[PDB]
RNA sequence: CGCGAAGAACCUUACCUGGUCUUGACAUCCACGGAAGUUUUCAGAGAUGAGAAUGUGCCUUCGGGAACCGUGAGACAGGUGCUGCAUGGCUGUCGUCAGCUCGUGUUGUGAAAUGUUGGGUUAAGUCCCGCAACGAGCGCAACCCUUAUCCUUUGUUGCCAGCGGUCCGGCCGGGAACUCAAAGGAGACUGCCAGUGAUAAACUGGAGGAAGGUGGGGAUGACGUCAAGUCAUCAUGGCCCUUACGACCAGGGCUACACACGUGCUACAAUGGCGCAUACAAAGAGAAGCGACCUCGCGAGAGCAAGCGGACCUCAUAAAGUGCGUCGUAGUCCGGAUUGGAGUCUGCAACUCGACUCCAUGAAGUCGGAAUCGCUAGUAAUCGUGGAUCAGAAUGCCACGGUG
């Protein structure tokens, strides 16, 4: 990306919601290009939320999803040899992208029996502020107020 | 860098083929074959007799090959018993009948196989390299083409390290597909060993 | 394996056996076919197969009915790296 | 009945010139003429390495387009076989005729 | 150039149609059930090794038809990846131009 | 009168009929949930009838060839948007803003020589 | 370093052991004797050595001349023997990087410079201004192929909207609308409208449009570099062999195995494994070939046998997908290496050394150290299909579509 500046791609909203941030969530979800096993996941894992802990059925959604949500970030910068660790406000979109990777890689390395109940756990538990996605959150924060003084 | 040969990326759009019959995968190695067969005794029989092309076409059953010289009085010969002495033995390589035609190229400076012949004729006499391109060169370039560029390589002169020398001169753009490109190719073999020599002639676009 | 549509064997192979069967164990048949099935018919005879340099002398018992002739002469020398 | 005309060829314009020769010499004899239909053209595709030795990724490809044309007539008078029997085009087109 | 391979091709090619597209009858028919459960698919089967080694539709490398290469041979014109190119280019094979789809 | 739609994706096409004033979708003689087991094909296919609304106002006889799911389905959408444009003729200027009048070109590239794939490269180690 | 090799059981084959030949396996010329083919005979591993039968084409311008065989003596044949650092031809590479030069003029004693630098701009030495330069050439771009929209023509073997009939299958009458086929034509040009810009060249944005700024992909590789690669495709200067470094045959070997490296395939599972049911492709090949239906076999396959030189017939019932059931986190109903037994088929012949099937066996492996590779969109990832080579023998190579 030296020169030719990117614009954006269009994405379906989904069919059983109309949402593009859960279209944007089976997209992350997906494997190898299944995306009938991630739409089958998801749904499966977000009713199992609604009707056994929760709410509104897409209000159940967002409530875990900004307790992950990152505000600021570390990128580095080099000196001549020296990279510092500066601390950097993330953009709206990057903060949902991030948040839905870390909640997928965190559902991933569970324990339990289904895809789509180890997914609900971790939504569960991002709704309860624990879990290991948003500990990520918490020491990706860590690190930025560890630099805040190269700001 | 290496070129794509200039008559095989034009073929069909502005150059035609040598060869136009038609074959099913049954007989079309063998037609090729025995068109290989004729093709090299229409050029080792007719020698110093400056043949350029030789384009052979099968109807039904039967061959017919045309004759593009530029010295049509010697294979057409002394009232045309040598026609006959052609066409005798090409039936006989090629197994069915034959008919023989000589097409006659009017400006013998202006193809590129006709002047390579003339540039290794030269080189096997002992004749400098430089002169033979210069006056190949020259002799096109007064005739009306509008670009030439020859190429001799290996051993020039007996030297014991080869050298590679072309000399251009008009315009000879080889991108343009739409160009009317004439290029060929021969070699000389002297005491030294092979000279190759290419020649490209450009006519004119579309 | 080989079809169960008839097993094989050579001819040359065939007339020397059954003359040797006849006329009694004598030298070591000399053959160079190891594609050949062993036969009932040749079992206390002493056949001394090809194996590339050499002729490899194989007593047969009746254990090696069925098998080939190359499979008791090995045409490759090896014995240890280093 | 019907007389069926299969043509091959390995260029287009030959055989389209062809197959006019055909159509206009099959009126000429006042008759019904079928077609002419394209049929799909057949392309067999070659890829051959380019260096005598040891290039692997260096290679050309060729393909060789066989154009297939069908026409059928159906209402021949005697003048119209023979009519179509004494007809000379060039080398490059292979004519099948099917009663 | 090893003419001396091109000869050992030549001569299977004639003695193998010298035998065989015509007496196949020795394992295509009498190796059939039908024809033989006896001594008579023995002494065919048998019989086929008396005749040369040579001889088999199975024996004949398929050379090129101007240099005799063994390699990259190519049955739809007789000739080598080499020859055809150098041939192809020339513009004597009809209707073979370079393809880009 | 039909009014009658071509659309066409990666491989597939479709033709669409429509007729004024039932609620019939049949795609090759078959249902729409039939046909399209995937509830994503079911809503691309529901899509130009949603902004261009009906409840059951024009019933519509598609046939399709070639392709897969999402081929055929998208090819569905694009003929039966050409065919509510020729019944309407001003329909046009909302279908543009909806993308649904573009004919997707996108078609899968071909292998190249000594590429295993269309871009996918052999792996490569300096020594 | 899945490179020559687009396919080493014999052959290929160039290597080894042994058995053999010497004007020769391959070609021309000379002399003599036999027309060529036939189809059996015993020895030999085989190359090679030993009888019967036979033909007589052809004009004889009646000596024999033409095809094929045997023997003799020589010019000679033959060499995948060496030199790619003697060469031609062909190829890789920097690199599809934007460059590399020339004529005339001018500047400098001269090697040389200028032009080709400068201000902008572009994917581009692309274009516009300015300028001791003025012009040109090879490159860039366009012309070529393919894909995305529409129109015209033709309408089977391809198609079925409106019609009649039907055994409910476009299958019959029938239609020429539609998909499609393949010829021709149209379309995109910063063409249009705003703004910025040096009244510039061009940049941002908008409209219309199937497509917008090189629309996507391919072919196309400038002057030259690396004494880069190939004398084993071929061709070739010189050197070397000439009862052998040439030629024929059988068996073996190129498949060895303490190890090290490169490129791939299959896994370590539940986004999964197994069982049943059921959808949606594209592009190809086929006459010593593709081989349907039916019958037999658990299966690989076998028997019989139609159709097809093919938009007709066959290869050939796509798989991932969807629905139901089960397994329930285990070295497992994961993995399928290894080995034993029984077979099929191709082929003179599967020991060394083929592919596939059935029953049994069920290693390692639980996501991989230092480190390292590919990819910017129908791409990556994954899932099947086809082709060349080929008697048989792909996890390789070259192509095609699905999901994405
Ligand atoms: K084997
Ligand atoms: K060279
Ligand atoms: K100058
Ligand atoms: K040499
Ligand atoms: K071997
Ligand atoms: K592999
Ligand atoms: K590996
Ligand atoms: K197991
Ligand atoms: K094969
Ligand atoms: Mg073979
Ligand atoms: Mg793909
Ligand atoms: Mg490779
Ligand atoms: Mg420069
Ligand atoms: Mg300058
Ligand atoms: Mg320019
Ligand atoms: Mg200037
Ligand atoms: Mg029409
Ligand atoms: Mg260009
Ligand atoms: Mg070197
Ligand atoms: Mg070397
Ligand atoms: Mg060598
Ligand atoms: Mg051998
Ligand atoms: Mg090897
Ligand atoms: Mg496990
Ligand atoms: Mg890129
Ligand atoms: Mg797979
Ligand atoms: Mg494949």
């Amino acid at each position: 990306p030296r020169r030719r500046v990117i614009g954006q791609r269009k994405i379906l909203p989904d069919p059983k919601f109309g949402s593009e941030l859960l279209a944007k969530f089976v997209n992350i979800l997906m494997v190898d290009g299944k995306k009938s096993t991630a739409e089958s996941i998801v749904y499966s894992a977000l009713e199992t939320l609604a009707q056994r802990s929760g709410k509104s059925e897409l209000e159940a959604f967002e409530v875990a999803l900004e307790n992950v949500r990152p505000t600021v970030e570390v990128k580095s910068r080099r000196v001549g040899g020296s990279t510092y660790q500066v601390p950097v406000e993330v953009r709206p979109v990057r903060r949902n992208a991030l948040a839905m990777r870390w909640i997928v890689e965190a559902a991933r390395k569970r324990g339990d029996k289904s895809m789509a109940l180890r997914l609900a756990n971790e939504l569960s538990d991002a709704a309860e502020n624990k879990g290991t996605a948003v500990k990520k959150r918490e020491d990706v924060h860590r690190m930025a107020e560890a630099n805040k003084a190269f700001a | 860098g290496q070129k794509v040969h200039p008559n095989g990326i034009r073929l069909g759009i502005v150059k035609p083929w040598n060869s136009t019959w038609f074959a099913n995968t049954k007989e079309f190695a063998d037609n090729l074959d025995s068109d290989f067969k004729v093709r090299q005794y229409l050029t080792k029989e007719l020698a110093k007799a400056s043949v350029s092309r030789i384009v052979i076409e099968r109807p039904a059953k039967s061959i017919r090959v045309t004759i593009h010289t530029a010295r049509p009085g010697i294979v057409i010969g002394k009232k045309g018993e040598d026609v006959e002495k052609l066409r005798k033995v090409v039936a006989d390589i090629a197994g069915v009948p034959a008919q023989i035609n000589i097409a006659e190229v009017r400006k013998p400076e202006l193809d590129a196989k006709l002047v390579a012949d003339s540039i290794t004729s030269q080189l096997e006499r002992r004749v400098m390299f430089r002169r033979a391109m210069k006056r190949a060169v020259q002799n096109a370039m007064r005739l009306g083409a509008k670009g030439i560029k020859v190429e001799v390589s290996g051993r020039l002169g007996g030297a014991e390290i080869a050298r590679t020398e072309w000399y251009r001169e008009g315009r000879v753009p080889l991108h343009t597909l739409r160009a009317d490109i004439d290029y060929n190719t021969s070699e000389a073999h002297t005491t030294y060993g092979v000279i190759g020599v290419k020649v490209w002639i450009f006519k004119g676009e579309i | 394996r080989s079809l169960k549509k008839g097993p094989f064997i050579d001819l040359h192979l065939l007339k020397k056996v059954e003359k040797a069967v006849e006329s009694g164990d004598k030298k070591p048949l000399r053959t160079w076919s190891r594609r050949s099935t062993i036969f009932p018919n040749m079992i206390g005879l002493t056949i001394a197969v090809h194996n590339g340099r050499q002729h490899v002398p194989v007593f047969v018992t009746d254990e090696m009915v069925g098998h080939k002739l190359g499979e008791f002469a090995p045409t490759r020398t090896y014995r240890g790296h280093a | 009945q019907r007389i069926r005309i299969r043509l091959k060829a390995f260029d287009h314009r030959l055989i389209d010139q062809a197959t006019a020769e055909i159509v206009e010499t099959a009126k000429r004899t006042g008759a019904q003429v079928r077609g002419p239909i394209p049929l799909p053209t057949r392309k067999e595709r070659f890829t051959v390495l380019i260096s005598p030795h040891v290039n692997k990724d260096a290679r050309d490809q060729y393909e060789i387009r066989t154009h297939l044309r069908l026409v059928d007539i159906v209402e021949p008078t005697e003048k119209t076989v023979d009519a179509l029997m004494r007809l000379d085009l060039a080398a490059g087109v292979d004519v099948q005729i099917s009663l | 150039a090893k003419q001396s391979m091109k000869a050992r091709e030549v001569k299977r090619v004639a003695l193998a149609d010298k035998y065989f597209a015509k007496r196949a009858e020795l394992k295509a028919i009498i190796s059939d059930v039908n024809a033989a459960s006896d001594e008579d698919r023995w002494n065919a089967v048998l019989k086929l090794q008396t005749l040369p080694r040579d001889s088999s539709p199975s024996r004949q490398r398929n050379r090129c038809r101007q240099t005799g290469r063994p390699h990259g041979f190519l049955r739809k014109f007789g000739l080598s990846r080499i020859k055809v190119r150098e041939a192809a280019m020339r513009g004597e094979i009809p209707g073979l131009k370079k393809a880009s789809w | 009168n039909q009014y009658y739609g071509t659309g066409r994706r990666k491989s597939s096409a479709a033709r669409v009929f429509i007729k004024p004033g039932n609620g019939k979708i049949v795609i090759n003689q078959r249902s729409l949930e039939q046909y399209f087991g995937r509830e994503t094909a079911r809503m691309v296919v529901r899509q130009p009838l949603e902004l261009v609304d009906m409840v059951e106002k024009l019933d519509l006889y598609i046939t399709v060839k070639g392709g897969g799911i999402s081929g055929q389905a998208g090819a569905i959408r694009h003929g039966i948007t050409r065919a509510l444009m020729e019944y309407d003729e001003s329909l046009r200027s909302e279908l543009r803003k909806a993308g649904f009048v573009t004919r997707d070109a996108r078609q899968v590239e071909r292998k190249k020589v000594g590429l295993r794939k269309a871009r996918r490269r052999p792996q490569f180690s300096k020594r």
